[PDB]
DNA sequence: TCGCCCCCCTTCGGTGCTTTGCACCGAAGGGGGGC
């Protein structure tokens, strides 16, 4: 087959990211995986004259107890030419986020049948480490379209369209969306019925080469004001400061007469009664915060941003936006392991869940602002990652000015 | 000999040409020395004479070798290195003896003239040109180029390492039950074979290396313990570091203290309890490597402690994969931590220390978490797994920390060990305001252009105070205002500020800070019985906040 | 008068914040050690 000519964006060089340490289990898995792919010509052993590198690690699901190799091509994807500019990219269907159930299938293996522009392969180098540095690193570069590279779905585009062509007309009410190495496929059947059609697709795919999502249970959680009969100065101070922040989001919110109530240098535990003029103010502000904000629409040409806050006892609130204070979506994630002991595992799971919802809804992941120290996140996150994609993220230390979302 | 291994193709950076640099110490002794070295190298085909059509040049020199009676040759390729292409280095770390498993039979060998046994790519040789002068400049001079990896070139280590890996891989695949540690030209070979058979595999390995052009001189062939390896001594049951000699001076310069700290850090991998914080302090605010620095009293005590630690003999043991790894941390004070990693009690695999201050404001629980993360990473590098931890922090303390701290945090499976001083939270902010406690509405403002500010408060019981501040910032004024409330209040206090900044610092329960102002606030928070710290938005006429707002003008 | 790697401690300068200094972070200086 002919290679598609691919290029890095003007004035950019390939990734030069160091490999991080990996456990024994993952090194062994990466070597058995890479030894075979070398044998099948999918990758070639290289040396140090290739100046590029990208971290590699491995993930194992508990519904799929085999190791899956994962190359963190985030830096390479950033520096790769856009394929929307070349009109090879994938359009997102607005229909998926409505469906009863959405299953995710890893079709990254399909990319291994199409060669990569030989002049671009050097940018795909990665290095397997060794326990106790018994040996130098062993380096490989791809010869095929790599899993995790954003150009692979774009180049395989018109091929995937042919593979799914029959399944699509035979099932016109199922919607398929390809994102990276994944197929997001949703329908409105009974779970049993739906699953069945999935195995059909699987076996059709299998001829050539996790768990059910449910979009309609992704309830938005809004900004709710407490309900009390007696209000202390402090209770009102928190309420005023909470509605004051919200005035940057919502419109026509007032503190004129709740702020009046704090008149004087009062003790924080003193119970101030509530005027009609201020009781009107609150119940007015309550409704404004009940049903969502008018004037916020998705822009596909801007980045998606996600902010997460730890609320304790297993709860995590999150907001997705493009312009600050114009949230496309607010939510609240909740844990699942039966011990409620591990914050980093919960945050890692929350990030995958939020990112999955963005793919389902908008077709791309957000850039995460993670409420965690960089070095704590990097010490543990790979142990809980289960997705074939990895979103962008940055690390924030923002104390809760108010418990806005709780 | 020169390996028949295929060359590694190398390039210069795009747009750049080769070096062109003239020659130094044109002495006669040196010239004759240089023609003597080069003629033997030339006879073995390591270098070749070149003429004036090659425009490039680089200068030459040579230093001594640790193995006495050998000189080492070096060419100053600083310029060529700048123009040579980048390499991805495949040496990802340093093997450690604690990662070794006990072996029945062990051998340590080394390759002779390692770099000079690897050919250099044909097209790149002309850039390694160096002229040898002529009689202190009388005539044009003798030129050579390298045909092999030169010492001093940026690409030589990586290209050798890669070449050695290719050469050993046939032997590795064939003998998986032979552990080979490959560090540059140094090979450690361990096995559970009986000595007679082990030796068969050795000369089988040596003969394989020689087919590919790698000699293994008897001189560097270690057949008997103790083995000298990577700066350690390998015994059958244990390992030592080669002796570490610290400088002893009457008058210390900055540079000697730098040397001292470096030795102590190297020693801390097996010598438990090493501290360098007071010795490193001396290095701060200094401005010359030759600057004489008088040791503080604290630095003398720390060195004395370290010297007594180093006087006693210690050894590490080897790794048993059938037993768990255990990591025990102790707190040493002033942000210093020391740890031991072991599998059976009182038999350390290695030790170490953590003493970095991350952030301007932190506490012992955060630093403990960072120590655990450092140890966790080290254990992955050496043993491929993390250890079980024994930590001097109570479960109540940790659980209080991660329920009241807003950032996700975590520590693996750990077991409380009672080795005082324990790691504790030194104060906890009340989640709710305190009945009966005085309420302080604090605020402080500084004029960005002026340098002048005020800090003060107004209270529900009727007290007021303003302090003028000079040479301050706006964030300082707000910390100063909280400082006054804590100073003039009783054991229980409610405080209202409009500084998200100050609230952010304090709500993280720091117990140490680079700021002396924050340090003072911490000392006060620890003396208090109950503190509630609430925030409000400024300039929105809140009762109290507006009162003190108006006053601090 | 040289090369490559890991570690620690200090300093410096770039980044972003609904900032005006501040906190964070990575790179570079010194030292240790390896070959
Ligand atoms: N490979 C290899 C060797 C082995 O160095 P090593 O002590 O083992 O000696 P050797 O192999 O040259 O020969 P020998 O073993 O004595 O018979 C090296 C590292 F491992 C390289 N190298 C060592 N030190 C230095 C050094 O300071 N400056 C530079 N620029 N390069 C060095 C060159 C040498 O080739
Ligand atoms: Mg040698």
């Amino acid at each position: 087959i002919e290679t598609v000519p691919v290029k890095l964006k003007p004035g950019m060089d390939g990734p030069k990211v160091k490999q991080w340490p990996l456990t024994e289990e993952k090194i062994k898995a990466l070597v058995e995986i890479c030894t075979e792919m070398e044998k099948e010509g999918k990758i070639s052993k290289i040396g140090p004259e290739n100046p590029y590198n990208t971290p590699v690690f491995a993930i194992k699901k508990k519904d799929s107890t085999k190791w899956r190799k994962l190359v963190d091509f985030r830096e390479l994807n950033k520096r790769t030419q856009d394929f929307w500019e070349v009109q090879l990219g994938i359009p997102h269907p607005a229909g998926l986020k409505q469906k009863k159930s959405v299953t995710v299938l890893d079709v990254g293996d399909a990319y291994f049948s199409v060669p990569l522009d030989k002049d671009f392969r050097k940018y795909t180098a990665f290095t397997i480490p060794s326990i106790n540095n018994e040996t130098p690193g062993i380096r490989y570069q791809y010869n095929v379209l790599p899993q995790g590279w954003k150009g692979s779905p774009a180049i395989f585009q018109s091929s995937m369209t042919k593979i799914l062509e029959p399944f699509r007309k035979q099932n016109p009410d199922i919607v398929i969306y390809q994102y990276m190495d994944d197929l997001y496929v949703g329908s409105d059947l009974e779970i049993g019925q739906h699953r069945t059609k999935i195995e059909e697709l699987r076996q059709h795919l299998l001829r050539w080469g996790g768990y059910e999502l449910h979009p309609d249970k992704w309830t938005v959680q809004p900004i709710v004001l407490p309900e009390k009969d007696s209000w202390t100065v402090n209770d009102i101070q928190k309420l005023v400061g909470k509605l004051n922040w919200a005035s940057q989001i919502y419109a026509g919110i007032k503190v004129r007469q709740l702020s009046k109530l704090l008149r004087g240098t009062k003790a924080l535990t003193e119970v101030v009664p509530l005027t009609e003029e201020a009781e009107l103010e609150l119940a007015e502000n309550r409704e404004i915060l009940k049903e969502p904000v008018h004037g916020v629409y998705y822009d596909p040409s801007k980045d998606l941003i996600a902010e997460i806050q730890k609320q304790g006892q297993g709860q995590w609130t999150y907001q997705i936006y493009q312009e600050p204070f114009k949230n496309l979506k607010t939510g609240k994630y909740a844990r699942m392991k039966g011990a409620h002991t591990n914050d980093v595992k919960q945050l890692t799971e929350a990030v995958q869940k939020i990112a999955t919802e963005s793919i389902v809804i908008w077709g791309k992941t957000p850039k995460f602002k993670l409420p965690i120290q960089k070095e704590t996140w990097e010490a543990w996150w790979t142990e809980y990652w289960q997705a074939t994609w990895i979103p962008e993220w940055e690390f924030v230390n923002t104390p809760p000015l108010v418990k806005l979302w709780y | 000999p020169i390996s028949p291994i295929e060359t590694v193709p190398v390039k210069l950076k795009p747009g750049m040409d080769g070096p062109k640099v003239k020659q130094w110490p044109l002495t006669e002794e040196k010239i004759k020395a240089l023609v003597e070295i080069c003629t033997e190298m030339e006879k073995e085909g390591k270098i070749s004479k070149i003429g004036p059509e090659n425009p490039y040049n680089t200068p030459v020199f040579a230093i001594k070798k640790k193995d006495s009676t050998k000189w080492r040759k070096l060419v100053d390729f600083r310029e060529l290195n700048k123009r040579t292409q980048d390499f991805w280095e495949v040496q990802l770390g340093i093997p450690h003896p604690a990662g070794l498993k006990q072996k029945k039979s062990v051998t340590v060998l080394d390759v002779g003239d390692a770099f000079y046994s690897v050919p250099l790519d044909k097209d790149f040789r002309k850039y390694t040109a160096f002229t040898i002068p002529s009689i202190n400049n009388e005539t044009p001079g003798i030129r050579y180029q390298y045909n092999v990896l030169p010492m001093g070139w940026k690409g030589s280590p990586a290209i050798f390492q890669s070449s050695m890996t290719k050469i050993l891989e046939p032997f590795r695949k064939q003998n998986p039950d032979i552990v080979i540690y490959q560090y540059m030209d140094d090979l450690y070979v361990g096995s559970d074979l009986e000595i007679g058979q082990h030796r068969t595999k050795i000369e089988e390995l040596r003969q394989h290396l020689l087919r590919w052009g790698f000699t293994t001189p008897d001189k560097k062939h270690q057949k008997e313990p103790p083995f000298l390896w990577m700066g350690y001594e390998l015994h059958p049951d244990k390992w030592t570091v080669q002796p570490i000699v610290l400088p002893e001076k009457d008058s210390w310069t900055v540079n000697d203290i730098q040397k001292l700290v470096g030795k102590l850090n190297w020693a801390s991998q097996i010598y438990a309890g090493i501290k360098v914080r007071q010795l490193s302090k001396l290095l701060r605010g200094t401005k010359a490597l030759t600057e004489v620095v008088p040791l503080t009293e604290e630095a003398e005590l720390e060195l004395a402690e370290n010297r007594e630690i180093l006087k006693e003999p210690v050894h590490g043991v080897y790794y048993d994969p059938s037993k768990d790894l255990i990591a025990e941390i102790q707190k040493q004070g002033q942000g210093q931590w020391t740890y031991q990693i072991y599998q059976e009690p009182f038999k350390n695999l290695k030790t170490g220390k953590y003493a970095r201050m991350k952030g301007a404001h932190t506490n012992d629980v955060k630093q403990l978490t960072e120590a655990v993360q450092k140890i966790a990473t080290e254990s992955i590098v050496i043993w491929g797994k993390t250890p079980k931890f024994k930590l001097p922090i109570q479960k109540e303390t940790w659980e209080a920390w991660w329920t009241e701290y807003w950032q996700a945090t975590w520590i693996p499976e750990w077991e409380f060990v009672n080795t005082p001083p324990l790691v504790k939270l030194w104060y906890q902010l009340e989640k709710e305001p305190i009945i009966g406690a005085e309420t302080f509405y604090v605020d402080g403002a500084a004029n960005r252009e002026t340098k002048l500010g005020k800090a003060g408060y107004v209270t529900d019981r009727g007290r007021q105070k303003v302090v003028p501040l000079t040479d301050t910032t706006n964030q300082k004024t707000e910390l100063q205002a909280i400082h006054l409330a804590l100073q003039d209040s009783g054991l229980e206090v409610n405080i209202v500020t409009d500084s998200q900044y100050a609230l952010g610092i304090i709500q993280a329960q720091p117990d140490k800070s680079e700021s002396e102002l924050v340090s003072q606030i911490i000392e006060q928070l620890i003396k208090k019985e109950k503190v509630y710290l609430a925030w409000v938005p400024a300039h929105k006429g809140i009762g109290g906040n507006e009162q003190v707002d108006k006053l601090v003008s």
